[PDB]
């Protein structure tokens, strides 16, 4: 499952359960919004 | 009077309050995850 | 001037000097990693 | 903050792309230019 960790996100990315090494992986934990300052008129 | 303050990538970096006090507009940082791996060990370590 | 006899001219310096030649040469780049989560997405719901 | 308006530094983090750091550290480097300084004065004695 792709939506757990960073080592499944690992497997996903790679396609392959047996994972090469080499430091390849998708990045950037997504900074998700904490508020939101709706300001418009 | 413009309000809405633009930097040469013309991203907005700027807002002008009603009151006039200004607030720097800076986009959500990547805060970038990385995985270093071992295939014999089976085991990995997060990496930042 | 090349002399038609046996014997031959020869231009020889009286005088030396050193001189620094500065040469770069570039071993290594800048390496980037880019993913698409934060690059196209960082929100939206609908987009993740 | 940018230290400079279009900062490459910053706009790694807000676009999410992050720059690697060089396989070898700058102060190991130097212990490798010292090292090779040294050789220099002697290798040139013989063949080999």
């Amino acid at each position: 499952d792709c939506g757990f960790n960073d080592l499944s996100q690992l497997h996903c990315s790679y396609e392959s359960f047996d994972v090469e090494s080499g430091v390849y992986s998708v990045s950037s934990f997504e900074a998700k919004p904490s508020g939101s300052v709706v300001e418009q008129a | 009077q413009q309000r809405f303050v633009y930097d040469a990538y013309q991203n907005l970096v700027g807002y002008y309050s009603d009151d006039g006090n200004y607030y720097c507009l800076r986009a959500c940082v990547s805060v970038p995850v990385s995985v270093i791996y071992d295939k014999e060990t089976k085991t990995h370590a997060t990496l930042f | 001037d090349q002399l038609n006899s046996s014997y031959f001219k020869l231009s020889i310096p009286t005088n030396f000097s050193f001189g620094v030649t500065q040469e770069y040469i570039q071993t290594t780049i800048q390496k980037v990693t880019v993913d698409c989560k934060q690059y196209v997405c960082n929100g939206f719901q609908k987009c993740e | 903050g940018p230290a400079s308006a279009r900062d490459l530094i910053c706009a790694q983090y807000v676009a999410g792309y992050k720059v690697l750091p060089p396989l070898m550290d700058v102060n190991m480097e130097a212990a490798y230019t010292s090292s090779l300084l040294g050789s220099i004065a002697g290798v040139g004695w013989t063949a080999g």
